[PDB]
DNA sequence: TTTTCAACATATATTAGTAATACTTTTTCTGAAATGACTCCATGGCCAAGT
DNA sequence: ACTTGGCCATGGAGTCATTTTATCTTGTGACAGAAAAAGTATTACTAATATATGTTGAAAA
């Protein structure tokens, strides 16, 4: 969630995001916008995929 | 859900849906599912096919295709660029699953060939040889009466000898026999176009119209060509009677098939408006003259080409002649007692056609007694719709949407005045008629840029559409029924075996009259359906 | 709710310090949940008229300047109250009103029901009707007490005055204290007393205010506030203590209303006098009342108000009725003899005059009853104590209500020890209830008493009995009067020469609409 | 007419006799009574109500007033609609001998299915 | 004249009969920038009859 | 054969319309009119009351 009182957490824009892209991070961005945000497992089907 | 409705298999699937079961069911596996991707992506070629069907290339390709060639379940067309190698590459046959389809109706073809010998070993022996003509492809009686035993008189073991003829059974098909009509049409389009003595760009008109007809006239002996050639049907070797050349592969032809069988629905039609006696004639009165009338065979190039908004007519008109005047000669002039029970004196019993009127027959050279078709037959197809929506939704709908028929984008204030009914009926087998179709909807905006309430509303029947999704009756149980005959099998798919090599416990006898009964409903099924479908599909 | 997955214990608390907010155990200190998952940011006839009830609801409220809060309870209530089409038929301004009415009485607020009504044209009756009928329907006793100490307060800031009345309002309460203890407080508006301590305590307070400026706020009569003053007049130490130093006395000495002390000027053990029978009988034969009304010495037919003949008899004291479906109502009767007796005196002219006229379906409908056990009544507590089976409404009518299930009798219920018995067809269920309930009595009293036997006279069915009962007995019974009842045919013919003479305006409209009968035709 | 029923009630008997007006009449008992071929030439005969059925409209039985010969084709044409009876030749009408159904091969009537259990079946709907 | 009484009447909730009329509620039932297209016009060219 | 008119198709051109225009903040905030159903209110009764209201008025002060 956003901001002071509700509780903490902090914005990445796609203004800053670009910027780990030119130093060529990949793992920092797999940490950063994958693993420490949302990490979820999702069951999928390979034949017809949903 | 529920599965019972079957809504994976029910909707997204028309057309093609028939046939991916068709040669399936009747064929299988890998020879099917080439013609569902043949159909459905349209024309394509032999490499090019492994691109997708995932088929283990130049294998089932090769095998499936030229067995499917064989039944001739295909069209075939080769040629090379200008560049150079050379491809070929396939269509559909036509119908031609159309042949399958219908199957043991072309068996019951025999009922018009069926007199000479009555129900007797020849009844059985001609329904062997076409059952088996179907089966293989096209046949020799060479290679055939080989096959069938030697040493026994063949002239009469296969004694279906000069009635190789008829209007149906064979002719010898090659090359331009199978090929699509469009794309011979556009190979006809040669030698007219392409061959010019280089005269003038000037009016096209002479290079069109001229080509055209050159590119017509030439076109009629091409399908005159497989109508009916002599050196086949005139063959009368030494100690002997007149044959076929029993060399020449000869095959089925459908649309003899198709002219028979469309005359059994006007049998029907007719079997309505007027009396059993009156019928019967007529009934007799199409076997003479239901050799030539082409119905399916004339429209022909009407697919093919471009019709034009005046030339079409010069079609129209063309067909509104053609089978009344030469033809005309062919068909009733002077007819007497073909076979009959109206008795001692026959002759005024023969007035009778003067009772024929509406809606057809009832016209002549000026006193001889004689059927117009040529007008008639395209003037009678328009009228054959009729029922079909009695049962369907209940008759009070028919009257309406029959009145529809007569007057035209009329409202429906001076539908209940014209029609007669209360509003809460008329709402229903109103709006219970939209939803199927058929009325359609007009409007018109009423002090409106474009809004509902304040606009009033038309009908119409536009009847292209109406006739039109009836081909639901296509995938309607044409394929869900021909499926709901295959998932039964698998039920005794672990008997089938057995009874097979059978010809044992009481319940396997009880599934087996089960299942019969059940069999013998989907077919008898199918047949009603089939002579529902045989109108719209072509007439 | 849940359990540790390990631990097993059902001890959770979420650590709100470090800002996870996760929920853990105290016992194992494993988390059940972390990441703390939070949110944040048709056609009805029923709709409709709910709907507008809560327009027109809130409309009446805030007119009131009642809590908008309660608006909400009362509506409720409206809902509940169209559960049972008790708000059907009915004015909907009273359904709403007794709707909003019964809340803000539940939570003991100060709207006086009088107060409520004076928007409307109403006459704070028919609110006074629908009120106490919703309480039998919605089946509610014990809530609704008014009592003094809140009126006074709405009053008190309307009063103007100054901030001395706060004092007034700390002496005035004080003293309606003493004067509900001093027992005159029952069988009164409470408004009334109100207005009259507020007066009481102003004078106290040597401000000089009108009776009319208070009954503006107090809505009661200027006679009805300095009545009950002069009733505090001749209380204990009314002018003896009088002087200043608010009389702390709180012993009341006796305890004596203006009921009984009437009684005084006019002079279990006592069984309840009876008072008034009503029944019904049918003669069996439709009749022409215009007929009936031809020959009699009682009679009324003026169907222009109401379609009968008014009849009645001297004696025994009795009156009747009659119908025109040929039926008649029993009333005057003070015992059965007189009621099936004279009840067959009434056919006499009938079958005398008029028609058929049998005696059939004779069946007393109710019997009245009345009684005085002669000493003060406390009702506030009663219907405090028995309010399951007691009504006592608020001051919307001077007595106390009882509703008996065992047997279904309704008793009323003055201080003076006037005690009225009515709503039963039986004189045993009569006495029955009496002996029943006069425990309650005493049991209620603050510092005869011989029920001999349960039954002493004898049945309703002797004295039933004591008449002929058979249909065809009349000339027997008979007075002879009724052939003096008998009016002469020229007393007939001029009286109702007057009485058509006089009616013919209701016969105006009456054939001119039988003649719209056949205008109905086109 | 009255926009409400009873109609049809006088509908049935017109049916009736231009079904009576087309060969003699029913003859439905057994299976050739038609017509004999039509009396003698069964071309001859033009036959309809048109001014002639308000003659036979005459017979009453019924509580109602008369009606004008416009108002007969606006019912006779709701019957060519329902196809109880043809339209010929203007004002001339046939009838459709649908008698047969007053009583593959083909009629509404005269057929009825089994409709219960057995999950083989034709609907005309669940294509939709 | 005022205040007293007082008296005098009169609703006032109870209970059923009615029966009849009237009267309201309820419950249905329908009368800034910059590309996308869009039309509106003008010429090319083709087909034809008089020449 | 050789020029014109008309004609239809196509190319421009001046016509109208859809979506952007930065973060991190950090509080804050359903129609009416009508029908019919259904139901109750009256209008006669006694009738025991005890307030209320009034008016008036009569009699006392
Ligand atoms: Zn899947
Ligand atoms: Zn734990």
């Amino acid at each position: 969630t956003e901001g002071r009182s509700r509780d903490g957490g902090l914005r990445l824009g796609e203004m800053e995001r670009d910027c780990v892209i030119a130093y060529g991070a990949s793992q920092l961005l797999l940490e950063r916008l994958m693993i420490s945000s949302d990490a979820f497992e999702v069951d999928v089907c390979d034949k017809c995929g949903l | 859900v529920m599965t019972i409705s079957s809504l994976e298999q029910r909707t997204l699937n028309p057309d093609l849906f028939l046939y991916k079961e068709l040669v399936k069911a009747h064929l299988g596996e890998r020879a099917a599912s080439v013609i569902g991707m043949l159909v459905a992506l349209g024309r394509l070629s032999v490499r090019e096919l492994v691109e997708k069907i995932d088929g283990m290339d130049v294998d089932s390709v090769k095998t499936t295709l030229v067995s499917l060639t064989q039944l001739r379940c295909v069209k075939y067309l080769q040629e090379t660029a200008i560049s150079g190698k050379k491809t070929t590459y396939y269509y559909y046959n036509e119908e031609g699953i159309h042949i399958l389809l219908y199957s043991g109706l072309i068996i019951d073809e025999i009922i018009t060939q069926m007199r000479v010998n009555d129900e007797e070993e020849h009844k059985q022996l001609v329904a062997e040889i076409v059952q088996n003509v179907i089966s293989l492809g096209s046949l020799t009686v060479e290679d055939y009466l080989s096959s069938v035993t030697s040493d026994s008189m063949k002239y009469t073991i296969s004694s279906l000898f000069v009635q190789l003829c008829e209007m149906g059974y064979l002719i010898q098909i090659s090359k331009l026999h199978y090929t699509p009509i469009e794309d011979l049409w556009q190979f006809l389009y040669e030698k007219h176009y392409k061959n010019i003595p280089r005269n003038s760009p000037l009016s096209d008109l002479k290079k069109r119209s001229q080509a055209k007809m050159n590119a017509k006239t030439d076109f009629a002996k091409i399908i005159n060509k497989p109508n009916e050639l002599s050196q086949i049907l005139t063959v009368d070797p030494k100690t002997s009677l007149r044959i076929v050349k029993p060399t020449v592969s000869l095959t089925i032809n459908l649309d003899r098939f198709m002219k028979g069988r469309r005359s059994k629905q006007l049998i029907n039609l007719a079997k309505t408006r007027v009396g059993s006696v009156t019928a019967q004639v007529y009934k007799i009165a199409l076997r003479l003259t239901e050799q030539k009338s082409p119905k399916i065979r004339d429209p022909l190039t009407q697919t093919g080409l471009l019709q034009d908004l005046e030339e079409a007519k010069s079609f129209q008109d063309e067909a509104e002649l053609v089978e009344e005047k030469t033809p005309g000669l062919t068909f009733n002039a002077i007819d007497l007692a073909r076979h009959l029970p109206s008795a001692s004196l026959i002759n005024s019993h023969l007035k009778i056609l003067a009772s024929s009127n509406f809606p057809f027959l009832n016209e002549t050279k000026p006193g001889v007694y004689y059927v117009p078709y040529s007008k008639l037959m395209p003037v009678l197809k328009s009228s054959v719709y009729e029922y079909v929506i009695a049962s369907t939704l209940g008759p009070s709908a028919m009257r309406l949407s029959r009145c529809i028929r007569d007057n035209k984008l009329v409202s429906e204030k001076i539908i209940n005045s014209t029609a007669l009914m209360k509003e809460k009926d008329i709402r229903s087998t109103l709006a219970s008629l939209i939803r199927y179709n058929s009325v359609e909807i007009q409007e018109v905006p009423r002090t409106a840029d474009r809004s509902a309430s304040r606009a009033v509303f038309l009908f119409r029947c536009k009847e292209t559409h109406s006739y039109n999704f009836m081909r639901q009756n296509l995938e309607w149980n044409m394929a869900n029924l021909l499926f709901k005959k295959e998932k039964l099998k698998q039920e005794n798919s672990t008997l089938l075996k057995k009874a097979n090599r059978d010809d044992l416990l009481p319940s396997e006898l009880n599934q087996l009259k089960m299942v019969n009964e059940r069999e013998l409903n989907v077919f008898a099924r199918l047949s009603r359906l089939l002579s529902l479908w045989e109108v719209f599909q072509m007439a | 709710m849940p359990v540790c997955k390990n631990c097993h214990g059902t001890e959770f608390e979420r650590d709100l310090s470090n800002a996870n907010n996760d929920l853990v155990c105290k016992a194992c200190g494993v988390v059940s949940e972390d990441n703390p998952i939070v949110s944040e940011v048709a056609l009805e006839s029923r709709e409709a008229t709910l709907n507008n009830a809560r327009r027109k609801l809130r409309a009446v409220s805030y007119a009131l300047h009642i809590p908008e809060y309660i608006t909400d309870a009362a509506f409720q209530w409206y809902k509940l109250a169209l559960a049972n089409n008790f708000v059907q038929g009915r004015r909907s301004q009273n359904v709403i009103a007794s709707c909003l009415y019964v809340a803000c009485r539940k939570e003991k607020t100060h709207h006086m029901l009088i107060d409520f009504s004076s928007r409307l044209q109403v006459s704070v009756y028919s609110i006074g009707a629908t009120f106490l009928k919703m309480v039998k329907k919605l089946h509610i006793t014990e809530l609704p007490l008014a009592d003094p100490s809140l009126f006074i307060q709405h009053f008190a800031e309307k009063l103007d005055l100054a901030d001395k009345k706060i004092k007034v309002v700390k002496d005035a309460v004080k003293l309606a204290q003493r004067m509900s203890k001093d027992w005159m407080f029952e069988g009164r508006r409470p408004a009334g007393i109100a207005g009259a301590c507020i007066l009481l305590a102003c004078r106290m307070n040597n401000l000089r205010r009108t009776h009319t400026e208070i009954v503006a706020v107090s809505h009661v009569a200027e006679e009805t506030l300095q009545q009950r003053l002069n009733e505090f007049k001749n209380t204990k130490a009314a002018k003896l203590s009088v002087q200043k130093f608010r009389e702390n006395d709180v012993e009341d000495g006796e305890a004596r209303p203006p009921s009984f002390v009437k009684n005084r000027k006019k002079e279990s053990g006592i069984v309840p006098t009876l008072q008034n029978i009503v029944a019904t009988v049918t003669l069996g034969c439709r009749l022409d009342l215009k007929t009936v009304a031809l020959h009699a010495r009682n009679a009324e037919y003026n169907p222009k108000r109401f379609a009968a003949v008014i009849m009645r008899i001297r004696e025994p004291k009795t009156t009747a009725l009659i119908f025109a479906s040929g039926k008649m109502v029993v009333t005057g009767a003070k015992s059965e003899d007189d009621s099936k007796l004279a009840s067959r005196k009434y056919a006499r002219i009938i079958q005398k005059i008029g028609f058929a006229a049998k005696f059939t379906d004779f069946k007393i409908q109710n019997i009245v009853g009345s009684c005085d056990v002669k000493f003060p009544i406390r009702l506030e507590g009663l219907a405090f104590s028995h309010g399951t089976f007691s009504s006592y409404e608020p001051e919307l009518f001077p007595g106390l209500i009882y509703r008996m299930v065992k047997p279904k009798i309704v008793l009323l219920i003055f201080v003076s020890g006037k005690i009225v018995l009515t709503g039963a067809k039986q004189r045993e269920e009569i006495y029955q209830a009496f002996e029943a309930i006069y425990p309650v009595l005493s049991e209620f009293r603050k510092m005869s008493g011989s029920p001999r036997n349960l039954h002493l006279l004898p049945t309703t069915d002797t004295y039933l009995s004591k008449v002929s009962d058979d249909p065809d007995n009349l000339e027997d019974v008979d007075d002879e009067e009724l052939n003096a009842h008998l009016l002469n045919e020229e007393a007939s013919k001029l009286k109702e020469r007057i009485w058509i003479g006089l009616n013919a305006d209701f016969l105006l409209e009456q054939e001119s609409k039988r003649l719209k009968q056949e205008a109905d035709i086109a | 007419e009255l926009d409400i029923e009873f109609i049809n009630s006088l509908l049935t008997i017109v049916w009736r006799f231009i079904s009576e007006n087309t060969f003699p009449n029913g003859f439905k008992n057994f299976e050739n009574g038609p017509k004999k071929n039509v009396f003698y030439a069964p071309n001859v005969k033009n036959y309809s109500t048109t001014q002639e059925i308000l003659e036979f409209i005459t017979a009453a039985q019924v509580a109602n007033v008369e009606l004008t010969p416009s108002n007969i084709r606006s019912l006779c044409e709701v019957l060519v609609y329902d196809d109880k009876l043809e339209k010929v030749t203007h004002d001339c009408y046939r009838v459709t001998l649908e008698s047969i159904l007053q009583m593959s091969i083909f009629n509404y009537f005269k057929m009825f299915p089994a409709s219960k259990h057995d999950k083989e079946v034709v609907y005309f709907d669940e294509w939709t």
